[PDB]
This record gives C-alpha cells, sequence and structure tokens, in this order.
C-alpha cells in the first residue's frame, strides 16, 4: 500500500536524517582561539597553496614543438576531402549524387553525363570547404569509397578563392594522399 | 475575528532546503491550518465538485494522522511528503486555491468549445 | 527580477477609444526624444527632420481598422519606442532606417530585364 | 503554444498544450511561473504570437529591427535580406538576399508509399468503453 | 572503493634512483604522479523480419474527450463492465460510489501523481563512507539506497 | 526663480504658431487649437511639443484630451515653470 | 515626468511681512536682488526642486571581454558599485538553428546539435538521439547504451573542466585553467580514436553509436582514469580551502530552493539549493540504471556550494567510468535494423537486401512516426530538453531544444540584484554559460 | 478574412503584390509554392557554374491538409493565388 490515502508518496520521503544539525556557536569549536588566529595570521594554507604549485615547477611540462613534432591522430581522422581513384587509373566515382544528397551543409556539387567511353563518370565535382563542416558523410556514403578525408589539415589559404575545391584540386589530392589514405582505410577497415 | 498565522519564518535553523527556516510552533499551526481548509470548502464549493471531496480525502486523512502523533519525525514520516516546513506551504496554497477555484466556477460545462480541426494533427485523428 | 527602462505590460485592450489615446501620447513620446535621438545616435539629419520623418512614420499608418490588429500594431510600435530610447539599436541601423529610398515606363523595363 | 511542467515533489511531468492564432493573446504564466519570462520572449521573437499579461515582452533572439517572426512555415529559410560592408557609407548596411549558390530542394524525390500504419495498441483495459 | 592508491600502482612517470627518495621527502602527498603518461605502454600500438520488428508496431495515438471520458464511468470498464455527452451533467448526477472506484483511487483518495521512476529513494550517507568532505563543509552526499 | 509672466509667454508664443500652418496669423488668448487654426491630432501634437521645447515645460497624459485653447498653455507654463537646478559651480563662488 | 522630476514640520501660517521701514510689498519689487528677502527656505521638502534625470552608470560587459563565453551585452545598471538591474542581450549567436532543422532529414540533424554546447558534445547529441528512439520505438542494444554511457561522463569531465576551471580563471586564478586543459587535450583524444574529430564528434546517432569502439581503447581510457584521481586533488589544493576562493563566492548569488524552481533552474543551480532532483535518477537511460554513483546537494545555494557539487561530480563521474569499463558487454553497438542503421561494408557488397537500404538510407532517409515527445536528460549545464513533432516524414517537423543556459541566464535579474560588480563574474561563471547553446 | 494580416506577419510588400503562389495537389494533400521570377530567378554563376539566384521563395513549400484550408491561408495573408484542380 501506497500514502495516496494521504496524497503523499514513497517518493515524497526525505530521507531519515534529511534535516540539518543545529549551526554550532563561538563555544563549540574544537581548534583554540590561539590555533586559529595562527591559521589566519600566518597564512597557513596559502603557504601550503603555493607549495604545491612548486611542485609542479619540477615536472616536465606537456608541450610539444609544432611544427617539429605533431599530435597524435587516428585512422578515422576527418580532415581535407580527397577524390580517390583505382590502381588501374580509372575513377573510383561514377556520380551517384549519393554526395550531393547526404552533405548536411550541401558543399557538393556534382554534375555529370555520359563519358566519351560510355563509362558513367562526372565532369563536374565542386567542394565549397567553406561550407563543409567536415562531418564525415562523404567517406560513410561512398559504394566505390571514392571520396575520402585525408588526415591533411595545414592547408590554409591567403585567398578565400583557394578554398573551393574543383575536380582537378580534389583528384590532385587524390593522387597526392593516396598512400596516406591506404594507412587510413587498412586501419580502419574491421570496424566498418 | 483578526488572526495572524505563520506560514514561514524569516529566522532561525536552516531546513536543509535554502531560504526555508525552520518553524516555531509548527504542529499546532498546522492542526489550525488543516481545519481552516475544511471550512473554507463548506462556504464556496459546491458538493457535487470532484474538486471539494478531493481536498477532504487528504486533509482530513492528513490532520488525523499528525494530531495522534506528538514527534515532529512521526508527522512526516507517515504522511511522507517531506519536511515539517514543507507541509505547512502545502496546505497554505491549496487554501487559497480553494478560494480562487470557487471564484472561476470550474464545476460548470466546458466554457469554451474547441473547433473541428483544432486538435486533429497531420490529417490523422488524435 | 526588475523590469528595465520604459516597459509597458503586454494587455489585450478591448475598448476602441482607449486604444486611440494610447496612440496619441504615444506620438507625443517620440517627439519629446527628438532632440536626443540625434544626440544619442550622432544622425546626420537635425532635429525637425526627424520629427519630419516620424511625422512621415506615424501619418503613414494612420487608417487600420482592425482592433485585434490594431493592439498588434500598438505592442510592436512600443518596442520600437523601448529599443530607440533605451539606445539598443546600433547607430547604423537608425542612420540606414532613414535613409532608405517614380517608376518607368515598359521599354525601360523590357530593354534591362524588368523583373 | 506548449507548457511543459516538473514535479520535483512527485516525480512527474506534465504537458499543457492550448492553442492560439496569428491575433488571439494568451494569458502570461508570469503570475505562476517567473521562469516563462525568457520563454515566452523567445516564443513571441519567433513566432509572433501575442501573450497576454507578460511584464516586458520584445525580441531575444533576432537581430534589433528584424522584420518578420522567422519559425513561421511561411518564413523562407533564407530570410528576406542579409548584410554587407559598404566602404563609401562606411557603415554595415543591411541589403536584399542574394545567394551564390540557392538552397537545393532535395525533397521532390521523397516517399510516394505508406511508411508506417496504426500499430499494436497498449491502452490498459480500465480506459475503454 | 577509491582509497588512496600508490605512485607505482598508476600508469604514469615516475622516479629512479635516490631521486624517488628525495620526492618522497619533499612532496607534501607522495602517492600522487606527475600525470605525464607512460611511453613505453600508453598508446605504444597505434590503431594501425517481422520477428525483429518494432517500429511499425508502434503505440498508436488516441485523444480522450469529454465524450469519451463519461462513458467509463457509466457503462464500465472493458474489463469490469458495470456524440457531445457532456461530463459536467454527469457529475451533478451520478453515484458518489462510482466516483470512489473509477474517478478516484483508495476511497477517495487523490492520485498521487505518477512517478516516472518509483525506485527513486534516497538516503543520507556519512563522510567514512564516500570519502567526500567532511561535514563541515556546506554539502550532503544522497544515494540510491 | 520662476522669471516667466503671462505676457513673456504669450508674446513667444505667437512665434512659434507663426512656424506652423495656421488658417489665421490672429492668436491670442481666446483663439481656440482645434478650431480656429484647424489642427486635427498630428498636427496639434507637433506646436504642443514645440511649446514644450521653448518653455521647458512637460505636459501630462491627463491633459491631452483636456486641451481645448490656446489661452490654457499660456496660463499653464506659469504654474509649471522652474529653473533647472545649477551644479555647485554656478551657485556659489 | 520622463526628462525631469520635481513632510513632519507643521505647515506653519506666517503673513503680513514687514521690516522696520516699510511693509513687505512696498519693497516687493526690489527684494529680488536682496537675498536675504527671499520667502523659500531651502530645506523645506516642499521646496521646488527640479533636477533632470541624468541616467546612471551603464556600463556594457559587452562581446568583447574575457569573462563572456560568447557575444553577450550584458547591459548592467550599476549605481557606485552595487547592481541595480541587469538585462542580457541573448541572441547575438542566434545562427537559427530551429529554422534549419526542419528542411534536413533525421540523420543531418544530428551534427547542429554538437555545435550548441561546444564542450558537451556526446551529451547533446544523446538527446536528440533518444528522442528519436523514442519516436522510432526501437531500442539501442546493451554494448551501445554502455558506450554512451561510459562517453556521457567522459563528456561530463569535459564540460566540468571548461566550466569550473573558467570559472576558477574569471577569478583570478589562472593555473587550476592550465591543469585542467591538459587534462582535456587527453580527454579529446578519446574523442578522437573514436569519431575522428577532436570536438564535434557526430558518434552517437539515433540507433546507438556510429562505429565500435576502436581495439585498446578501454586499456587507455582505464589508464587516464588512475593517473586523472591526483588531477581533481590539486585542483582542490589552490581552489577548495583557498580563504581568498571562499571569500569570492560563498554567500555569493543566494538562490532559495523554493525560488529555483520558479525560474525552472535545474542542474547544479537547482541542488546548490538543496533539492535533490537528479535526472539521471528520475528517469533512467542508457545504461545509467545499471551503474551506481551518489548525488550531491548543496545546503546554502551560493557560488561555492556549486563549486563543490561540480568538484564532487568530477568524481562521481570518474567512479562511473571505472564501472563502465568493468562492466562492458558484448555484441553490437547499433541496431541491427537496416533500415534505421547502415549495413556494414564487407555486407553491402555482397548482399543485395544491404546494398539497397544503403542506398536509400543516404537518399531519402527513415520515416519516423508520427507523434510528439519531450524527452530531458542530465546536460553537465542542467536539464536539457528537445520537443520533437513527427510528421510521419523523413524531416522533423518542429525541434525545439530546451537549453539550461537558457533558463539560467533568465534568472540573472533575480541571483546578481545588490551584488558588487566583480560578484557579477562570479554569478555568470557559476552559471556555466556557453551562449551557444543558449541562442541556440 | 477581412482582415489585413500582412500589417503583422513582417512579410516585405512585394509578397503581397509581385507574386503569384499556386496551390496544387501533388496525393492527399494540398502544397502551396510561389511560381518563379521573370528574371534573376536562376542565373550560372560564372565562377563556379552555382546556380545563384535571387527569388527568396524558390526553396519554400507548405505542406496543408485540405483545400479550404490553404484557400482560408491565402486569403488570411492577403495572398495573390490560383488553384489547380488535379485530373482524375
Ligand atoms: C615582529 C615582532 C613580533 C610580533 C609578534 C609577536 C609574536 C608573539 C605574540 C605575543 C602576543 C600574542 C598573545 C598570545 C598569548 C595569549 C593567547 C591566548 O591565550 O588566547 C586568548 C585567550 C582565549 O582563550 P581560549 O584559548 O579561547 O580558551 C577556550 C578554548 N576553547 O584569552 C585568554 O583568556 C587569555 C588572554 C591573555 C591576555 C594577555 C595576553
Ligand atoms: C601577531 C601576528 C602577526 C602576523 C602578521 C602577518 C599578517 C598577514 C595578514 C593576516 C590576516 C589575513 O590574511 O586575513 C585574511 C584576510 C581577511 O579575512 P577576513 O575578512 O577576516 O575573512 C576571514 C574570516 N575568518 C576569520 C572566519 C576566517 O583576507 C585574505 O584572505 C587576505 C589574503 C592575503 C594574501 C596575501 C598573499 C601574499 C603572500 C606573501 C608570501 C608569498
Ligand atoms: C529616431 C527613430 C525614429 C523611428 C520612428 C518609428 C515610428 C514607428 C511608427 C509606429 C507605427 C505603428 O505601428 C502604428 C501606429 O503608430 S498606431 C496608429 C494606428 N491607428 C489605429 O489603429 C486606429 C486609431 N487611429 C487614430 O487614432 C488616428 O488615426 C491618429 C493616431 C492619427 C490620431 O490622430 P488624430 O485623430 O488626427
Ligand atoms: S565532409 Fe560532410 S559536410 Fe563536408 S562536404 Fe563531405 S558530406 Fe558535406
Ligand atoms: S558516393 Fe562515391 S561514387 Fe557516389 S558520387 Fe560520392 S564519391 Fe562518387
Amino acid at each position: 500500500p501506497t500514502l495516496a490515502l494521504t496524497s503523499g508518496s514513497i517518493q515524497g520521503t526525505h530521507p531519515e536524517g534529511f534535516r540539518l544539525p543545529r549551526p554550532k556557536t563561538w563555544e563549540e569549536s574544537s581548534e583554540s582561539a590561539l590555533s586559529k588566529a595562527t591559521k589566519w595570521y600566518l597564512l597557513s594554507e596559502i603557504f601550503r597553496g603555493l607549495y604545491i604549485t612548486l611542485e609542479m615547477y619540477f615536472r616536465a611540462p606537456y608541450t610539444i614543438y609544432y611544427p617539429f613534432e605533431k599530435g597524435p591522430v587516428s585512422p578515422r581522422f576527418r580532415g581535407e576531402h580527397a577524390l580517390r581513384r583505382y590502381p588501374s587509373g580509372e575513377e573510383r566515382c561514377i556520380a551517384c549524387k549519393l554526395c550531393e544528397a547526404v552533405c548536411p551543409a550541401q558543399a557538393i556539387t556534382i554534375e555529370a553525363e555520359e563519358r566519351i567511353d560510355g563509362s558513367r563518370r562526372t565532369y563536374k565535382y565542386d567542394i565549397d570547404m567553406t561550407k563543409c563542416i567536415y562531418c564525415g558523410y562523404c567517406q560513410e556514403s561512398c559504394p566505390v569509397d571514392a571520396i575520402v578525408e585525408t588526415p591533411n589539415v595545414e592547408y590554409a589559404t591567403e585567398t578565400r578563392e583557394e578554398l573551393l575545391y574543383n575536380k582537378e584540386k580534389l583528384l590532385a589530392n587524390g593522387d597526392k594522399w593516396e598512400q596516406e589514405i591506404q594507412y587510413a582505410l587498412d586501419a580502419d577497415a574491421p570496424y566498418r | 475575528q483578526a488572526q495572524e498565522i505563520l506560514i514561514k519564518a524569516n529566522k532561525g535553523n536552516p531546513t536543509g532546503l535554502t531560504g526555508l527556516f525552520q518553524h516555531p510552533s509548527p504542529r499546532p499551526t498546522l492542526i489550525t491550518l488543516y481545519k481552516a481548509t475544511l471550512k473554507n470548502l463548506e462556504e464556496k464549493i459546491p458538493k457535487e465538485s470532484v474538486y471539494r471531496t478531493a481536498v477532504e480525502a487528504f486533509t482530513k486523512e492528513r490532520l488525523s494522522i499528525v494530531e495522534n502523533n506528538e514527534i515532529i519525525e512521526d508527522i512526516e514520516k507517515k504522511i511522507g511528503s517531506g519536511l515539517v516546513e514543507e507541509l505547512i506551504v502545502q496546505a497554505n496554497e491549496e487554501y487559497d486555491l480553494i478560494d480562487k477555484m470557487a471564484e472561476w466556477k470550474a464545476w460548470e460545462e466546458l466554457e469554451e468549445k474547441p473547433l473541428d480541426d483544432q486538435w486533429t494533427y497531420f490529417g490523422k485523428k488524435l | 527580477t526588475n523590469p528595465t527602462a520604459f516597459a509597458q505590460t503586454t494587455r489585450y485592450v478591448k475598448d476602441s477609444t482607449e486604444m486611440r489615446t494610447l496612440v496619441l501620447n504615444l506620438y507625443r513620446r517620440y517627439l519629446r526624444h527628438s532632440r536626443g535621438f540625434v544626440n544619442n545616435y550622432n544622425l546626420d539629419i537635425p532635429a525637425s527632420q526627424v520629427r519630419t520623418k516620424i511625422r512621415q512614420e506615424f501619418e503613414r499608418q494612420r487608417f487600420v481598422k482592425d482592433l485585434p490588429l490594431k493592439n498588434v500594431l500598438y505592442m510592436k510600435a512600443q518596442m520600437e519606442f523601448q529599443e530607440l530610447v533605451n539606445f539598443w539599436k546600433q547607430q547604423c541601423h537608425v542612420m540606414q532606417y532613414f535613409e532608405s529610398i517614380k517608376g518607368d515606363s515598359f521599354v525601360q523595363k523590357f530593354l534591362k530585364g524588368a523583373q | 503554444v506548449v507548457y511543459n511542467l516538473l514535479s520535483v515533489r512527485h516525480n512527474s511531468r506534465i504537458r499543457i498544450k492550448t492553442y492560439a492564432s496569428e491575433v488571439s493573446p494568451v494569458p502570461s504564466v508570469v503570475p505562476l511561473f517567473q521562469g516563462a519570462n525568457w520563454f515566452e520572449r523567445e516564443t513571441y521573437d519567433l513566432f509572433g504570437i501575442f501573450f497576454e499579461g507578460h511584464p516586458d515582452l520584445r525580441r531575444i533572439m533576432t537581430d534589433y529591427g528584424f522584420q518578420g517572426h522567422p519559425l513561421r512555415k511561411d518564413f523562407p529559410t533564407t530570410g528576406y535580406t542579409e548584410v554587407r560592408y559598404d566602404a563609401e557609407k562606411r557603415r554595415v548596411v543591411y541589403e536584399p538576399l542574394e545567394l551564390t549558390q540557392a538552397w537545393r530542394n532535395f525533397t521532390v524525390g521523397s516517399s510516394v508509399w505508406e511508411q508506417v500504419g496504426d500499430g499494436k495498441d497498449f491502452t490498459p483495459e480500465s480506459f475503454k468503453l | 572503493s577509491g582509497g588512496p592508491v600508490p605512485v607505482f600502482k598508476k600508469y604514469t612517470t615516475g622516479s629512479k634512483g635516490i631521486w624517488e627518495k628525495i620526492r618522497q621527502l619533499l612532496t607534501l602527498v607522495p602517492n600522487r604522479s606527475t600525470g605525464n603518461p607512460l611511453v613505453k605502454n600508453y598508446r605504444v600500438p597505434p590503431p594501425g523480419y517481422y520477428d525483429r520488428d518494432h517500429r511499425r508496431n508502434y503505440p498508436r495515438l488516441v485523444a480522450f474527450d469529454q465524450t469519451k471520458v463519461s462513458g467509463l464511468l457509466t457503462l464500465g470498464s472493458a474489463q469490469n463492465p458495470r456524440q457531445s455527452v457532456s461530463l459536467s451533467s454527469t457529475l451533478a448526477t451520478i453515484d458518489p460510489k462510482v466516483v470512489k472506484s473509477e474517478l478516484l483511487a483508495e476511497g477517495g483518495s487523490p492520485v498521487v501523481a505518477p512517478s516516472l521512476n518509483k525506485k527513486m529513494k534516497f538516503r543520507l550517507t556519512e563522510e567514512s563512507e564516500h570519502g567526500m568532505y567532511p561535514e563541515d563543509y556546506p554539502i550532503r552526499i544522497f544515494a540510491q539506497n | 526663480a520662476s522669471t516667466l509672466t503671462k505676457e513673456d509667454v504669450l508674446t513667444r508664443s505667437v512665434s512659434v504658431l507663426r512656424g506652423f500652418e495656421v488658417k489665421t496669423k490672429d492668436i491670442d488668448l481666446q483663439t481656440t487649437f482645434v478650431q480656429d487654426l484647424g489642427m486635427d491630432s498630428l498636427d496639434l501634437n507637433d506646436a504642443l511639443v514645440a511649446l514644450e521645447e521653448e518653455f521647458d515645460v512637460v505636459f501630462d497624459d491627463k491633459t491631452a484630451n483636456e486641451i481645448k485653447t490656446v489661452g490654457e498653455v499660456v496660463d499653464f507654463v506659469l504654474a509649471n515653470y522652474l529653473p533647472t537646478e545649477q551644479s555647485i559651480n554656478h551657485t556659489i563662488r | 515626468n520622463d526628462f525631469y522630476d520635481v513632510n513632519d514640520f507643521f505647515p506653519v501660517q506666517v503673513d503680513g511681512i514687514e521690516s522696520s521701514l516699510g511693509k513687505y510689498e512696498e519693497f516687493a519689487k526690489d527684494a529680488h536682488e536682496w537675498e536675504s528677502w527671499n520667502l523659500q527656505n531651502e530645506d523645506h521638502p516642499e521646496y521646488p526642486v527640479k533636477r533632470t534625470k541624468i541616467r546612471h552608470f551603464t556600463l556594457n560587459f559587452g562581446p568583447q571581454h574575457p569573462a563572456a563565453h560568447g557575444v553577450l551585452r550584458l547591459i548592467l545598471e550599476l549605481h557606485g558599485e552595487e547592481i541595480l538591474r541587469s538585462d542580457p542581450h541573448v541572441g547575438l549567436l542566434h545562427r537559427g538553428t530551429e529554422k534549419l532543422i526542419e528542411s534536413k532529414t533525421y540523420m543531418q540533424a544530428l551534427p547542429y546539435f554538437d555545435r550548441l554546447d561546444y564542450v558537451s558534445m556526446m551529451t547533446n547529441e544523446q538527446v536528440f538521439s533518444l528522442a528519436v528512439e523514442k519516436l522510432l520505438n526501437l531500442e539501442v542494444p546493451e554494448r551501445g547504451q554502455y558506450i554512451r554511457t561510459l562517453f556521457g561522463e567522459i563528456t561530463r569531465v569535459l564540460n566540468h573542466l571548461m566550466s569550473v576551471l573558467s570559472h576558477a580563471m574569471d577569478v583570478g586564478a589562472l593555473t587550476p585553467f592550465l591543469w585542467g586543459f591538459e587534462e582535456r587535450e587527453k580527454l579529446m583524444e578519446f574523442y578522437e580514436r573514436v569519431s575522428g574529430a577532436r570536438l564535434h564528434s557526430a558518434y552517437v546517432r539515433p540507433g546507438g553509436v556510429s562505429q565500435d569502439l576502436p581495439a585498446g581503447l578501454l586499456d587507455d581510457i582505464y589508464m587516464w582514469a588512475t593517473q586523472f584521481g591526483d588531477r581533481l586533488d590539486e585542483t582542490e589544493e589552490l581552489l577548495t580551502d583557498s580563504r581568498i576562493w571562499k571569500q569570492r563566492t560563498i554567500g555569493i548569488g543566494e538562490v532559495t530552493a523554493e525560488d529555483a524552481l520558479n525560474y525552472g533552474l535545474s542542474g547544479v543551480m537547482l541542488r546548490g539549493s538543496g533539492v535533490p532532483f537528479d535526472i539521471r535518477k528520475s528517469q533512467p537511460y542508457d545504461a545509467y540504471d545499471k551503474v551506481d554513483f551518489d548525488i550531491a546537494v548543496g545546503t546554502k545555494g551560493d557560488c561555492y556550494d556549486r563549486y563543490l557539487i561540480r568538484m564532487t561530480e568530477f568524481r562521481q563521474s570518474l567512479r562511473i567510468i571505472e564501472q563502465c569499463c568493468n562492466q562492458m558487454p558484448p555484441g553490437p553497438v547499433k541496431v541491427e535494423d537496416f533500415k534505421v542503421a547502415p549495413p556494414p561494408r564487407a555486407l553491402m557488397k555482397e548482399d543485395m537486401e544491404a546494398l539497397i537500404h544503403h542506398f536509400l538510407l543516404y537518399t531519402k532517409g527513415y520515416a519516423v512516426p508520427a507523434g510528439e515527445t519531450y524527452t530531458a536528460i542530465e546536460a553537465p549545464k542542467g536539464e536539457m530538453a528537445v520537443y520533437v513533432v513527427s510528421d510521419g516524414s523523413e524531416r522533423p517537423y518542429r525541434c525545439k531544444i530546451r537549453a539550461p543556459g537558457f533558463a539560467h541566464l533568465g534568472a540573472f535579474d533575480h541571483i546578481a540584484r545588490g551584488h558588487f560588480l566583480p560578484d557579477a563574474v562570479a554569478i555568470i561563471g557559476t552559471m556555466d554559460l556557453v551562449f551557444g547553446e543558449v541562442d541556440r | 478574412t477581412d482582415l489585413a494580416k500582412e500589417l503583422v506577419s513582417g512579410a516585405p510588400k512585394e509578397l503581397i503584390t509581385e507574386r503569384v503562389a499556386r496551390i496544387y495537389q501533388e496525393t492527399e494533400t494540398w502544397k502551396i509554392d510561389w511560381d518563379i521570377l521573370n528574371k534573376g530567378n536562376r542565373w550560372e554563376n560564372d565562377l563556379m557554374g552555382y546556380q545563384s539566384s535571387s527569388d527568396y521563395m524558390q526553396g519554400t513549400i507548405l505542406k496543408f491538409d485540405t483545400r479550404e484550408g490553404a484557400i482560408r491561408f491565402a486569403k488570411g495573408q492577403g495572398w495573390d493565388y490560383y488553384i489547380q484542380e488535379p485530373k482524375v
């Protein structure tokens, strides 16, 4: 049976000893007047605070030396978008427009047609890196792993126009970063 | 008749919850305010109003349990609605509602009827 | 909680005549602060110009008819008063507020592109 | 207009839902809860709903002098104007909207079939005819 | 139980040689580490249909208005049987013995608001248990009991 | 002290009134505002605010709908004229 | 009025003023020069004093202040150094998130939630994931809900380090800020190993998580746990018992438990006032019922109490991390329904059924059955909740987000009234403001 | 219907006059969208071939439920419109 008879609940029941005890008065302090005055006047806690800070003065700092050293990276790192390529040389991408649909920021622009050989490829593939959010749905959406994000981050540019990646810029990165992307994929294959 | 009932104190011992001082003489003051609640029902709220029946279902139940128990701890535990100081608040603000509910005449028929389409979400009737 | 300077409760006025008097006092309130709006926002137009533009603002929409839509127009105009008097809008917005603004024949619109 | 309430005492939540029109006012819940003083200003700013009895209702989320209430369905997602800097005026000025790339609409290839049906009832039998 | 733990049980850079004994004499708390991770262990090897369907059986959306509300007190229930039909008139003329079982619970006692989780029961704890601040600090620690 | 008299208000009142579109250029105490000068709501407010800028006296909401003649405004300024408090430098030195 | 403004002793009737050389009226037209002939005493309460309403010193605690966690035009009206009225101007970061979600699918709307609070990411997206899961009527498997509990705690440590230490830094203690930020760098490594990006981990998706934990992550998570235990101790060395830290915070910003409920405060600024309520307990979710932990409740409702609660939240969170590492179950990490989760790439290219759902998931998205929901979770700031209306479409119809920092900033006027300008910084710091979350 | 609600919606003056909204039906519900602009609806950007636009109502579609409900809305906002009856 519950306390619904009294319009109460077991939830409304505060725990035993919930209420506060009586507050102390000046005659109910353990440390005598002289003991409290010495800590107060001689700055006992501040001097302890100083000493603990001085402990850290004799410890090795965490600082690393960029750009001579880099911080760690993971095979799942999401960085510069890049268009991959088959070993035989033919482009991996077959122009789903799965790319243009998933992209949350609408940073992917694809236009495609029949190639001369007839195999389905795309002649326009632009990424607005100023509009992208480096979400990662590029890499996840590809049924042929054609678009992947390299572990690169050092590509800051003077003019914003350089941040509009057309197909050739994406293909240049795909060749330039191919061996590195091999490290990333072959180290993340089991978990996908 | 000019009376004054202490709802919450402004000084004294804390009660865990901030800004909620310990009530000096809660137990009879709870009994007084609980009794004054039942007087307010008999003057304002009609008989068939289930709100009137719902007030007595716990006001009489609690107020009876308060009187038998003479320890402040036992009043909370069996009622099971928090501290004694909070139990004062629950009785007091419920008393005001009896004044306001009667003013609204919330025992009557639905005052404003909704239109046909108002409570239908995306075409399919709820 | 303490409400800010030049605040009014949002009330659904159920009288035609009371709304008439509320507006009339409001129009004077803008004119009383004519000197301030020039000095606060450093506007290029003198005090008489602001009153001229304020009058052009108040003369513009005096013929509304719906009381339920009268309160809404009085509510938001109160916010415009409160935002301006409390010096909340930036300097640029007031300068561009007064800096806004005859058509052309069909041949003129046909040639360049119309709309 | 929705009202989510919390009962720390009884450990439950409730949802008061009262309709409102573009012109029909809604009484303010400030006299009950002072915590809706900022939750109502957001609702007015993004919808234009007229709240009756608010101690001070005004813009809280949009720009000063903004025109229109954005969270409406007829309000375009891109807005009506965007700003830039005009060197001759020597100030940052509003201007009519211009998009170098328009918001492509991909809803056209949506579902043409039914997705979900009635489902399985779970109503306790004490609340049936 | 999170009691004090020595320095040599924490995966961190330590002290080798007499400097360990120098550290244990100067440092206020000898069982704290410098915080630098163990280069020899930490990150050493780098990372290189109907039977199973429920969405289609989602609970339905049913709304109960004054018309259907009145029907439960008069006709009864689909388990224990007993247009615009207004409730207010029904409450004005109906048997209170219907109320004390249908509209109310436990002899007319008001229904306490249903708990989002019944088993949220608290107990006050003590310093020797949770290892937190002593009593003078102005907080108290609660547990799930 | 209040150095304004009735004539001083009356003499300077006309010049402000001569600065706004008035049906007749003859304005005195007996002259009205809405009738003689043909001023509606918005027209009359500008003149009333203008006299606030020269006479430095604020008109309240109670008198707003209760103004009918120009003599009343002239007499009102005298009952509601004070010199602005001068800082410690101006007063005593 | 608007531009300027204008008794005990008996009103004494004195008439018939005379001098020794005539009457008052005989020399009335000459006595204005005679300053000793005036009849208006300056001490009289009814004496006409007309003074312009010169406005009080209104400093702008504006956007360009290091104390601000964003762009906040905090219009403070102060006389002397006390605080009379405060009117925060939020909106300087209104990106219009609620407007944009209505035009994007349920999967595409997830990355918006990591950008609400810059520090508590996986908790933010957990509340939208739970909201969609509640509507989808699908439940995450066990190992999925344990990953969300573990990274629920790590996120809380990440958020509280930003909240407590900046609050300590804004007071003036620069050192604890830098000691803790190395731990955030150490904790952000865990985010980057599972998801890929350091900060905005679009990891907790509706229907479990994104990808399984990398091998050996538990070993590295646990190893940090042993070392991290000392990091709080040194933090408590320079803050907890220091008298300067106590002075700056004790009795500063007193919030009553009854009044905290009135303004709808939640999180630390509701247990600071004494109410022992916690959402992780009131509504268990995502393997929080399995673990055990102690909540902290204050007694005075001031900044120092909320500091102690936040410090306790460090150790209690570290307590769960040990339990989550130990009690980790095996199995899947996301619901094995191809309609709400991508199929594995080993199977997408082998099974015709797998490829179809991969193609259909990313072009049209999954459809959420109609309804409405309001799921609230214990965010590090407080109660964060989303109101989501499902219109049977692959895009949500209404997405209102309850930001705990939004309501708290509203109660700034109630809290900061009567304190001094330095106490304004302490009050803001203990509110744990992140104006990305405030202006969602 | 008689209410000049356009003074409270904050919409620009061009929506009342120079724009036309179509009330169509794609198979159980009705929709409203605005007809395209004469010129400047879509011009090819000369930098990257982006589909630029000056029309701010191109991406807006309102999903209604019943025909008379849509017509009520269009009259309420003071919108010029025409109705396309679907073929049986
Ligand atoms: C005969 C003995 C001679 C001693 C001479 C020295 C006295 C010095 C002052 C003692 C009193 C005191 O520091 O007091 C603390 C005062 C006032 O505290 P309060 O307002 O009383 O609050 C306390 C209320 N209690 C009594 C309930 C606790 O504020 C402070 O925290 C000041 C902090 C000063 C920090 C300076 C750092 C410099 C470091 C130098 C080396 C690196
Ligand atoms: S990473 Fe994501 S946001 Fe960026 S271009 Fe690819 S799909 Fe778009
Ligand atoms: S998903 Fe892959 S193949 Fe398809 S369009 Fe994108 S890059 Fe090309």
